[PDB]
């Protein structure tokens, strides 16, 4: 039948998550995970909708530029994939290590 | 609720109107323009205060302004900003 | 008395000084607060709104759209040098990324 | 009393928030990576917003908490108040 | 359960570690004062001409700017180790300072 | 006058800095790169200094206005003065 | 008669100099009785630390006299200090010991 | 004639003799330890003063010293001075 060489489909992701605005992650395991984080620095919290929106924003964005910055980190060493190691020297760089 | 939330809106729509006669704004842009204000407002103010208490001063002038604003803004903006001020300031006085 | 003119109006500006005034003293900044203080930081203010408005319409426009969305203030700052090296730590809701890949992941 | 919940940020939204960021091959151990990056991250930001909501003696978490904590981290946010 | 409860000559190489060693040993300053200070007047003076500096005022550079370039040497090197190389290169201090955001 | 001036950042210079940050081979390239980043560090730092020695209506640049111009970059610096 | 402010609490530092600057400072239009106490112990307690530190890396280097390299050793040699100090710059402080493994021959 | 320079030499020699009774410091080192501690204060009171700002209070209490000193210092640094500073205050208001 009819298929698509490997990384076609992934050029095509690349340019429909690239025009987009949405959100990329769902909303209630984030929700889930958000209060049980906070669980642990105090009992019987509350949240409002917005608290939540504002996280998964700020998550979204940090993760989003962390991603960029390890795909530069792959190409300085003639690679296509992205492997941990490249996240931990970005990380390292950046100063949050 | 008694409380009044005062807002940049009406402003930043007449700033529109100005510039862009027939193109509205929604709602989460004008969020995003009033908070990008009070940023910049909150930077510059804390910049003049700064650099009033090194020189052991009292007031905050123009003279601190116009340096907070050479301080934070780059080249090109902090010229045309600081043009703009002060044309604004010497109009006012000669009112 | 004679008819009252506010001081935006005399500075011929579109933002409030006496707000910005009463802002400036409210904030403790200093113990006093100087009469060209506000009109100056009003006229900046203005001037950096009205530069991002122009910027993110034309963005808005070229999208064949009327109304402005966080989308389009996004293209509009970080396609710019100055404006995006103003605004470089500052993330804005719903605004996505500006497209770009890189050279060597193209086919061939 | 909610537990695990960390596998709820799934394989393909990790693979949407890559594609977002122009990566074309993704290797098989970076799930693990960016599962581990994300609780770090917002337990760092979620300790300092508690602190201002109890230090402002409420229950509730409001949205200036979380965009004050943000900020106090060079991290600005625009477009929830403020 | 548990209830656990023929003149000689160094391979290359050799003398680089020894400076390596001495130089993280020192404190004292690198550069010599007298250019670094030539360079300060010149930029200062296509800033604003005719202007004084306190000699406190140029040490302060000095140690500023030695600072800065020690850490992003450390950078680059990390950079050039993570392409399996031993030698750095001027495309590991662009990525550097791409990374830490100075340039983009 | 006080031009050129560049070329007295020698290569000498360089591979003590570089031999301070850890590096054992290094290029030949690395002198040209080095000698623009140092002059844009310094041209960034120098700005700020003389706006704000010029503000304080001073001829001098006095050593407060360097710290102070360095520490608003987040470059903080111990041990003259403030 | 007089007691001092730093004497009635214990201290070492002086309550009523850091009382002052926290009035002439512009934080706010009123200051508490005990905030420059509180604030006073807390810098005492953060100098004491490090100063212990480096004296313990002075003592160690065979001398008789704290220098900067001894304040650098000490902050860079510990995680929280590390962290509170990370983006600060200390005068004719040197730097940390370290070569990477890969250089080191074999 | 010219002015008198307030710093923390004496109370840091104070400190210092408590620590380590029979270690001098020379006086760069000196110099750095005045610079932190004024770091240390303007980091604190700044934060206390945005807390307070925040909360529509007029007055810097302990409390917000107490949560200042939360925000800023990392791990057990924040523990221990906490146990330091609620020590002392309760000491001075005991009298």
């Amino acid at each position: 039948p009819h298929r698509y060489r490997p990384g076609t489909v992934a050029l095509r992701e690349i340019r429909r998550y690239q025009k987009s605005t949405e959100l990329l992650i769902r909303k209630l395991p984030f929700q889930r995970l958000v209060r049980e984080i906070a669980q642990d620095f105090k009992t019987d919290l509350r949240f409002q909708s917005s608290a939540v929106m504002a996280l998964q924003e700020a998550c979204e964005a940090y993760l989003v530029g962390l991603f960029e910055d390890t795909n530069l980190c792959a190409i300085h060493a003639k690679r296509v994939t992205i492997m941990p190691k490249d996240i931990q020297l970005a990380r390292r760089i950046r100063g949050e290590r | 609720k008694r409380s009044r939330k005062e807002s940049y809106s009406v402003y930043v729509y007449k700033v529109l109107k100005q510039v862009h006669p027939d193109t509205g704004i929604s709602s989460k842009a004008m969020g995003i323009m009033n908070s990008f204000v009070n940023d910049i407002f909150e930077r510059i103010a804390g910049e003049a205060s700064r650099l009033a208490h090194y020189n052991k001063r009292s007031t905050i002038t123009s003279r601190e302004i116009q340096t907070a604003v050479r301080l934070l803004l780059p080249g090109e903006l902090a010229k045309h900003a600081v043009s703009e001020g002060t044309k604004a300031v010497t109009k006012y006085t000669s009112a | 008395r004679a008819k009252a003119k506010t001081r935006s109006s005399r500075a011929g500006l579109q933002f409030p000084v006496g707000r910005v005034h009463r802002l400036l003293r409210k904030g403790n900044y200093s113990e006093r607060v100087g009469a060209g203080a506000p009109v100056y930081l009003a006229a900046v203010l203005e001037y950096l709104t009205a530069e991002i408005l122009e910027l993110a319409g034309n963005a808005a426009r070229d999208n064949k759209k009327t109304r402005i969305i966080p989308r389009h203030l996004q293209l509009a700052i970080r396609n710019d040098e100055e404006l995006n090296k103003l605004l470089g730590r500052v993330t804005i809701a719903q605004g996505g990324v500006l497209p770009n890949i890189q050279a060597v992941l193209l086919p061939k | 009393v909610l537990r695990d919940n960390i596998q709820g940020i799934t394989k393909p939204a990790i693979r949407r928030l890559a594609r977002r960021g122009g990566v074309k091959r993704i290797s098989g151990l970076i799930y693990e990576e960016t599962r581990g990056v994300l609780k770090v991250f917002l337990e760092n930001v979620i300790r300092d917003a508690v602190t201002y909501t109890e230090h402002a003696k409420r229950k509730t978490v409001t949205a200036m908490d979380v965009v004050y904590a943000l900020k106090r981290q060079g991290r600005t946010l625009y477009g929830f108040g403020g």
